[PDB]
């Protein structure tokens, strides 16, 4: 699935509930700190996932 | 004898009200988080 | 009884300390609830309730008074506080427009006083009546009618004592002492160039007294090979720009910029003139007298032995600086640490001396 | 540090997790390096080892004379 | 398709005064009223619910402070069903989020019927209203 960048158009909720990665200079999005088990998700919109360079996330679909 | 007990319950009870106060509070930081 | 005063204390002392964590939290979730507020730059003040603002958060806008705001104060590039969507001023900050901690180096006072460093002691002497005298009093030179001193010049070779000498007239001040970096004042960008001169010099009159501390002008000014074009153009407008607010009707009384120059003869006759530096400070080599004053001093903060003899040393230097004596003192504790001791003799002390004496002149 | 994106307002500050170390700078923590590479360099080895790693260890010792150490 | 939905002054300056500072993050409370038939709701009372510092959302709704002010209430005299809600949303007023309608899609099986009110604020201030 290639994403290198992932928005998620501001599904909103919270805490958390937008659980999006984007990987580009404008807009540092981090889920930092170790661990957030997941089974398969970040959040929604076709894009689950962890662009080319990851922000922590280990790596779902 | 008397001053020293009726003191102690409502002292008792400050450490509840201040409980819910806190869990309160806690509460908001999760929604701004 | 006894059982229910062990408990009432202890409780007591509980619900205090509790009580203070409780509410810091609670104050926190105040102070979060807040929202934004834009920053901008007022680019002319167009009236009294219409104002022109080049955002720095967004395009251009027209935004207008709020209530009991200073209205006469708003000037250009003056950073300024805009509320996100009401769009009127909230609040004036101080200018603004290039960073206070990088490109701009603060040392308040100095790292040493004015008469620890003596040995350098007419070269003291003679900065400090220039300099501190009027930032001190600038009225004394209003009441006779000359003009306040503009600028000073410091050369000679760095570390002779040279940077002790501007460290030092700052702290009897209390002046923050401002390292500015020349090359730095070398962005390749419109303006970026006018831009940062003149931040330094508005905040020399806002943060008052100040010493504006320019190192190396032949970077940003000197002689160049021969003032044409291969790039020496950036080098022009740098040093145009220094020449124009001296020379002008802007002018220096609580700012003091301080040249700094390897040799003075390297610096255009423009920098050379009265109404841009008029005092001109050299830098020699100390006296005997004067290096006996500077190595009493700095052998005395260190600690040693009874049988020290001042006399020996000062007698076998001739040509020391500040920083030669200061040479002799650390050389001195590697043999002292390897004579397995924890401070300084004359057996340590005459090695060190020699060694220091030998590798230079 | 963590800054909400809808209410403008700073709710926590974090260390350091991807910052730049202005890159065009070579790190190497600690390379394990012995004076056994190269033998017959003994009085230079004695300079050096006087000249930074004495004052180093010895830190106190320099405190107690009194004395200006050497950074460079 | 077409109800005259009955704005009540008070319900009215209080979404507009809390909706301007509430911005830019999602505030959102609940509206009283009545049905009256069909062709006629009418909007007696609104309150606040909670701000949650990145917008409200479903997952925020709480029963019991919507109860709690309710019951209060009654011993004034007011009493009064839930016939909606109010939401702050900029850059709507003429669309709804997909998130907006499955939120709506909760709400008005549990009333009779209900509305959405969306409140824009930003030309709230250009000498027109948005709702």
């Amino acid at each position: 699935h290639p994403l290198q960048v992932a928005r998620c158009t501001k599904i909103i909720k919270g805490e958390d509930a937008k659980y999006v990665i984007n990987l580009k200079q404008i807009a540092k999005f981090v889920v930092g700190l170790g661990e957030r088990v997941s089974p398969t998700d970040i959040e929604e919109g076709m894009r689950v996932g962890v662009d080319r360079s990851k922000y922590n996330i280990e790596l779902p679909l | 004898i008397r001053i020293f007990r009726s003191e102690l319950q409502r002292l008792s009870h400050e450490n509840n009200v201040m409980l819910e106060k806190i869990k309160d509070n806690k509460e908001k930081i999760k929604n701004n988080r | 009884h006894r059982r229910y005063d062990d408990q009432l204390k202890q409780r007591r002392q509980n619900i205090r300390d509790l009580e203070k964590l409780y509410d810091k939290t609670e104050n926190d979730i105040k102070a979060l609830q807040s929202i934004g507020q834009l920053i901008g730059e007022v680019m002319k003040e167009l009236s009294e309730e219409k104002y022109i603002v080049k955002a720095s958060s967004g395009p251009r806008y027209i935004v207008g008074v709020r209530n009991s705001v200073d209205r006469s104060k708003l000037k250009k590039g003056v950073r300024v506080t805009l509320d996100i969507t009401t769009l009127t001023i909230m609040r004036i900050l101080p200018r603004e427009t290039d960073p206070l901690v990088y490109n701009m180096t603060s040392f308040e006072q100095g790292e040493i006083t004015f008469d620890g460093i003596g040995g350098l002691t007419e070269q003291i002497r003679e900065l400090r009546e220039v300099i501190e005298l009027p930032l001190k009093n600038p009225e004394i030179f209003q009441r006779v009618g000359i003009k306040p001193p503009k600028g000073v010049l410091l050369y000679g070779p760095p570390g002779t004592g040279k940077t002790l000498l501007a460290k030092a007239v700052a702290a009897t001040i209390g002046a923050n002492f401002i390292f500015s970096p020349a090359s730095g004042i070398v962005d390749k960008y419109i303006g970026e160039s006018a831009r940062i001169i003149r931040e330094m010099f508005a905040y020399a009159k806002e943060h008052e007294p100040c010493i504006i501390f320019m190192d190396e002008v032949d970077a940003i000014g000197g002689r160049r090979f021969s003032e044409g074009t291969s790039a020496d153009r950036e080098i022009q407008r740098t040093l145009m720009e220094l020449l124009t607010q001296m020379d002008g009707f802007d002018n220096l009384g609580q700012t003091k910029i301080i040249m700094a120059t390897n040799r003075p003869d390297t610096l255009d006759p423009a920098l050379l003139r009265p109404g841009r530096l008029d005092r001109k400070v050299e830098i020699p080599l100390p006296n005997e007298a004067g290096r006996l004053e500077i190595f009493k001093i700095h052998t005395a903060k260190v600690k040693k032995t009874g049988e020290f003899d001042f006399e020996a040393a000062v007698k076998m230097s001739d040509g020391f600086n500040g920083a030669d004596i200061r040479n002799c003192a650390t050389e001195a504790g590697f043999f002292a640490i390897r004579d397995d001791r924890d401070h300084i003799n004359p057996d340590d002390l005459m090695k060190a001396v020699r060694k220091v004496a030998e590798v230079k002149k | 540090v963590g800054v909400n994106k809808d209410s403008y307002l700073i709710l926590d500050t974090l260390p350091s997790e991807f910052d730049s170390r202005v890159k065009a700078m070579e790190v190497d923590e600690k390379p394990t390096e012995t004076y056994s590479d190269v033998g017959g360099l003994d009085k230079q080895i004695e300079e050096l080892v006087e000249a930074i790693v004495l004052p180093m260890k010895r830190a106190d010792k320099f405190k107690d004379m009194g004395i200006r150490a050497p950074k460079g | 398709t077409k109800e005259t939905v009955y704005i009540s002054s008070i319900a009215l300056l209080k979404m507009l005064k809390h909706g301007r500072a509430g911005v830019p993050m999602e505030v959102m409370g609940l509206m009283l009223g009545e049905f009256v038939d069909d062709y006629t709701v009418n909007v007696v009372d609104v309150f606040a619910m909670p701000q949650s510092g990145t917008g409200v959302s479903v997952e925020a709704v709480d029963d019991v402070f919507q109860a709690k002010m309710m019951d209060m209430l009654k011993q004034t005299g007011r009493d009064q069903m839930v016939v909606g809600w109010y939401h702050s949303h900029p850059g709507f007023g003429c669309w709804l989020s997909s998130v907006d309608v499955n939120t709506q899609k909760s709400f008005e099986q549990l009333n009779s019927r209900a509305v959405a009110v969306v409140v824009d604020p930003i030309q709230s201030v250009k000498g027109k209203v948005v709702i």
